[PDB]
């Protein structure tokens, strides 16, 4: 019955595609994490310019709201999607709820790392909500990975 | 495999709502497209995936369907939609088109102006004799039977209708009966009988 | 802007090979998209001939497989259609067309067409017509344009001073392979008209 | 149809289109960093003005650029031509930024040097023309990667 | 931290229904992955029985499709297997397993298994073993004799004495009952103890 | 099915040798194939999936390769802890057919440690006397054991699996007699035959 299944594979991939776009947006916050207190050098490495991180986290925030806006535009995965959409709302929330240390002239490095740097030894100002958001997008990626693998398996199962 | 478009023809005034149906002999999911075609032009894609407008096709068009039943709707018809319309199945090749649906813009019933013409003298010398029967500005359905000395002719005449007039939405029809010069002069009277919804009885015009 | 142009001879003899070329501008057939041929006999509906992808994959209409081939000139950004052993059924307007995924992922939909070229299959040679008076018995008078080929013919009344009530019917194909035309007009009986018949690959006129 | 072999055309096409959508999302994230140029996080959630402190934001954009290049390096018959065209575009984006260190790599990178690097509609290039071009290659690589997947699905007929 | 454990009657009478349950720690059968039962007759190879996904979809080996049922207890994070009208050809070590896509996208590969439970089919009745000494490098042994169904554990000093030990396969006697030997090599200076432990899960025992 | 034919059923090899196991599918299954190593009385471990991808943890010395139809598993060099039965699996469709297995024995000749056990008296009181002849740490055998007092028909043997560090076997042989026949006969012997012994017998009284 290749008629039905043709659609089913498109639909499932469409979701997996949408999910990876959000998993990649989030990974860009991990690259932003490598940029706290850094400028560009001629050789292409990163050199230190300490404790000016206001617009770095501003863009980190900007991305974290794109993530929510992307999740919203998403069968069967309702629970794992809404659980992820709630996670990204509490990442934006915790960032915006910390302006007094993330929203000033000369945002320091220390409180910058506390917001977008995973495994930061000192999670206080948003990282925990980001780590929890990374795990939440894994369970959803795997769910939509398996969801599409199931529609391909329908091809061959007698 | 098979695609059937429900109305082959349809008369409809400007403003009317139109419904056109397409029926697949097997499930083709949402993999269907609709086209408008104006005379002498290439098909223009109005709707694909059976509900998706192409960029720029107006809101008045809309399609709905899944699983072998598809419908295209035009609300608030305009003059700019006199066209044949085709569905298209795009799940597998060949990408079968619907048989088409011509969208006439209707007018109230009209009665023909009926004339007959004799074969010319420049025709008789050339061995052929064509007798022309004329119908003007009727409402297209019509029956035209050729009688030569009240003998039912069948298989020597051909017809031709003009396209829908763009200013009074009417048709005109020719019927040329073609015999031999040896067979034309064999008879005296050559009649042409027109049956028509806008005629209380058949109308005939004859010559000698 | 994506544009498609069909070129090729408009007249083929039965049992001969049809040839056509589609010239694509605004899009590279080497880079993507499915490119296809579609056909529409005059008065009838549309029928898909075949398609190719730049990967090399080619698909043909089963009803035509034995006699269709599609070739591609990647360097000329063009593709061709070859139709062997053509009969009068193959007379049609022929279109080349592009297929795009559009806003989705599957399948491809036909979004760009060429203007189309008419190819007719016949054995008849160019003949000017014989145009003959339709003697008038509101009163109707006409002209009878008979035995001409190929089809395109223009007919006027009094060199254009008579366009009201003029019905120039479509051309009718006789069993002799020649076309036939009837042009008429209605006039008041008080006036009791020269028609001009120009057949482009011929010449004639009659009163 | 070769049903087991048609899959693993779909699977492998899928995998590439995924990894191709990955680098688009990383691209699209740079546009989010272009909205942050000379901005700060406010209480109500909007972006309030804080001009001329932009060094770290462009270092963030720069690392995303070398992740884009690395991703395209880990990436295919019809795409080998389009993969390398995209990868090459992403290296001239990373090279126009470092070649401009004195403007984009100093303490107090001004709002207007940043808008010539990652902002697409500026009045241009510190990096933007290579960005706009990189975004071009990817959009045609994605078209290719999408058509590869549609062709595999199409093989089921 | 995925773990799988099988449990159920290791003895089933001919023409009866065979029941086993798998208990999953470290994962959730409700959240995803495919879960399956596999069976291996002793000395033979591996046969797949059936699989399920939390979505409801369930698939079975067509050679067993008449006599198999698989159920899910989402509340208990457990799934069962129900084989009816069983014969001695169904005497096998039964495994529950988890399927996972691993590094790729399709298909699923079996990456976690249980420890396996042995179910012997027979009309014979459970019988506890006897344990006779094997009096005194030196090698002392124990004779585990005349016990029904075969899964029996034998150790020395519980688990602390593990070097030099050799536990030999249970032998089926013509009397329908199994025998086993176990030995270990010790120095001749310890003489003047070794209490081997004989555990027979179906019938409680010790030494 | 779309059956699977694992080509070598049994296999002997030495530590450091190269070994190749083959898998022929009657139809194309793309690369949807897996290889499992199964040590005695344990669930199958997974080594390779997608017919070349090495599962984590597994040593690089293992490797796989295969087309739509024919597949091979290669272990480069060798070690005594690779004694196992190895299996194909085909995961493109169900019933996920396993191969028929490949027993892999490791091969330096070793001499047995021969013992003998007289029937315990706690067993003699139950009416049966079982004498046990022991063969510790001997390979490669294939012993023929004959019980003498000769007679055949009252014994049952059992060989352990191959050892995973020194590649050696172990054997027991259990003549099962009655209480009446035990005290009746003075002499009871278990003949053996091997390679790592210069000359042959272990009896009691």
């Amino acid at each position: 019955n290749l008629t039905e299944i043709s659609k089913k594979i498109t639909d499932s991939n469409a979701v997996l595609l949408a999910v990876k776009e959000v998993e990649a947006l989030l990974s860009s916050i991990d690259e932003l994490a490598k940029a706290i207190g850094k400028k560009i050098k001629n050789d292409g490495s990163l050199g230190d310019e300490a404790n000016h991180n206001e617009s770095l986290l501003a863009g980190a925030y900007t991305i974290s709201t794109l993530i929510t806006q992307k999740l919203s535009k998403l069968e069967g995965l309702k629970e794992k999607i809404a659980a992820a959409k709630k996670c990204s709302e509490e990442f934006s929330t915790k960032l915006k709820d910390n302006h007094a240390q993330l929203g000033i002239q000369g945002v320091t490095d220390e409180n910058a790392k506390k917001a977008i740097l995973k495994a930061n030894a000192a999670k206080d100002k948003g990282v925990e909500e980001l780590e929890k958001l990374s795990g939440s997008l894994e369970s959803l990626s795997k769910a939509a990975k398996e969801m599409l693998a199931n529609s391909v398996k329908e091809l061959t199962s007698p | 495999i098979q695609l059937t478009q429900s109305p082959s023809f349809l008369s409809a005034s400007v403003g009317d709502r139109v419904t056109i149906t397409c029926r697949a002999s097997q499930g083709i999911s949402s993999y269907l497209a609709w086209y408008q075609q104006k005379p002498g032009k290439a098909p223009k894609l109005l709707i694909y995936a059976a509900s998706t407008l192409q960029s720029g096709v107006p809101s008045r068009f809309s399609g709905s369907g899944s699983g072998t039943e598809f419908t295209l709707t035009i609300s608030s018809l305009q003059p700019e939609d006199f066209a044949t319309y085709y569905c298209q199945r795009l799940n597998s090749y060949p990408y079968t088109f619907g048989q088409g649906t011509k969208l006439e813009i209707k007018r109230t019933v009209a009665a023909p102006s009926v004339f007959i013409f004799p074969p010319s003298d420049e025709q008789l010398k050339s061995g052929t004799a064509s007798v022309v029967c004329l119908l003007n500005n009727f409402y297209r359905e019509a029956k035209v039977q050729w009688k030569v000395d009240n003998a039912l002719q069948s298989g020597n005449s051909q017809e031709s209708v003009t396209e829908q007039d763009s200013k009074d939405s009417t048709y005109s029809l020719s019927s040329t009966l073609t015999l031999s010069k040896a067979d034309y002069e064999k008879h005296k009277v050559y009649a042409c009988e027109v049956t028509h919804q806008g005629l209380s009885s058949p109308v005939t015009k004859s010559f000698n | 802007q994506v544009q498609l142009q069909e070129s090729g001879p408009g007249l083929v003899k039965p049992s001969g090979t049809l040839s056509l070329t589609c010239t694509v501008s605004g899009a590279s057939i080497s880079v993507g998209n499915w490119w296809s041929w579609v056909r529409q006999p005059p008065g009838k509906g549309l029928e898909w001939i075949g398609e190719f992808y730049h990967s090399g994959k080619t698909n043909y209409n089963p009803s035509l497989k034995s006699r269709v081939t599609i070739s591609v000139d990647k360097s000329k950004n063009q593709f061709s259609l070859k139709l062997s052993s053509v009969t009068a059924a193959d007379t049609a307007v022929y279109y080349c067309a592009r297929s795009d995924l559009l806003t989705g992922y599957f399948p491809y939909y036909f979004d760009y067409w060429g203007q189309g070229t008419l190819v007719t299959v016949s054995s008849a040679s160019t003949k000017g017509p014989s145009v003959f008076p339709l003697a008038p018995s509101t009163a109707a008078l006409g002209c009878l344009v008979k035995d001409y080929f190929p089809e395109p013919v223009t007919v006027s009344w009094n060199s254009g001073a008579l366009t009201s009530g003029v019905h120039t019917f479509p051309a009718v194909l006789q069993s002799s392979g020649l076309y036939s035309l009837s042009s008429v007009v209605t006039v008041p009986s008080s006036s009791l008209y020269i028609c001009n018949v120009n057949h482009k690959p011929s010449n004639t006129k009659v009163d």
